[PDB]
DNA sequence: TAATGCAACACT
DNA sequence: AAGTGTTGCATT
């Protein structure tokens, strides 16, 4: 059962902003996100605001990441490294 | 504030409602302002000039009921005026 | 194993490019034939590929060093055409 | 009709002849006049401004072994006649 | 979901 | 093989 509204992906570039601190994701870098209507531009309009994996969990509970879920339930997840899967679920845990 | 809008497409990213495809970075495309249930405002939804016409859109006055008409050019003013008549 | 390496076939990824056949535009999906040729005005690039129609390309057959040796089915990157293409072009550019 | 070049690249497809890297669309690149069986004629070997002295090349006045040199920023022939003796 | 920036392809 | 022109990505 993977979640819908979030998503893990490596960085197409070094140009998308880090909502949790407000700093550029360099290129390659894991970076998770959650689907949601940009405040600034809601005519999109829910669309993927980035945060770096440390920014996210700093903020798990805000975002709505549930302690019921877990990182292997992210949308995106399947196509990662082992390093990187098991990076997210010890920062990630289920419940 | 009006149900329609009109102008030269400030981008070539549009894409028609009617047949999903695009509009040039100038075509003459036409909107229908709707509601959007995700900020409460209203949303254009972009058609090309033939593309508009077709989902059925019976306009009087152009020239009042469309936001921009008095921006564009006379004969295309006229071109929308004709249509819609 | 008998494909020619100076003679290949494809889709015209656009429709910017030239036949140096009739010096007209390709529009792009249509098959085009190219030699990797020098072309004159530009040697710096070296050894590139100069397109023309598959029509403008068997009417220069000789000129551009197509031996009636070889066929259609020896182009580099043919076995990437459609049916209706691949025998369009056997019957254009014949073997021996 | 000198054995060197240098100048702003006028595009980003440059590439290095050393690192075999990119060359940005303003960096400093320096060129090595080759002969080419092409078309009877010189061309450009670019490299990396770093890149250039690596391959092994010692000039000694580059203001005239280098062509192009005295039609460029003031601050870059300073900086080209400086690394020269290096 | 369409208006910027960018980055990369296609031709030569 | 590197400039030019164009198309398509990526972020919002
Ligand atoms: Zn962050
Ligand atoms: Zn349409
Ligand atoms: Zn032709
Ligand atoms: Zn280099």
């Amino acid at each position: 059962k993977t979640l819908g509204d979030f998503a893990a992906e490596y960085a197409k570039s070094n140009r998308s902003t880090c909502k949790g601190c407000m700093e550029k994701i360099e290129k390659g870098q894991v970076r998770l996100s959650k689907k949601m209507v940009d405040p600034e531009k809601p005519q999109l309009g829910m669309i993927d605001r980035w945060y770096h994996p440390g920014c996210f969990v700093k903020n798990r509970e805000e975002l709505g990441f549930r302690p019921e879920y877990s990182a292997s339930q992210l949308k995106g997840f399947s196509l990662l490294a082992t390093e990187d899967k098991e990076a997210l679920k010890k920062q990630l845990p289920g419940v | 504030d009006k149900l329609y809008r009109v102008e030269y497409a400030k981008s070539g990213r549009a894409s028609c409602k009617k047949c999903s495809e695009s509009i040039p970075k100038d075509s003459l495309r036409m909107a229908i302002m709707v509601q959007s249930p995700m900020f409460d405002g209203k949303v254009p939804h972009w058609y090309h000039f033939s593309c508009f016409w077709k989902v059925g859109h019976s306009i009087r006055h152009p020239d009042v009921e469309v936001d921009g008409f008095s921006e564009l050019r006379w004969d295309d003013q006229q071109k929308v005026k004709k249509t819609a008549e």
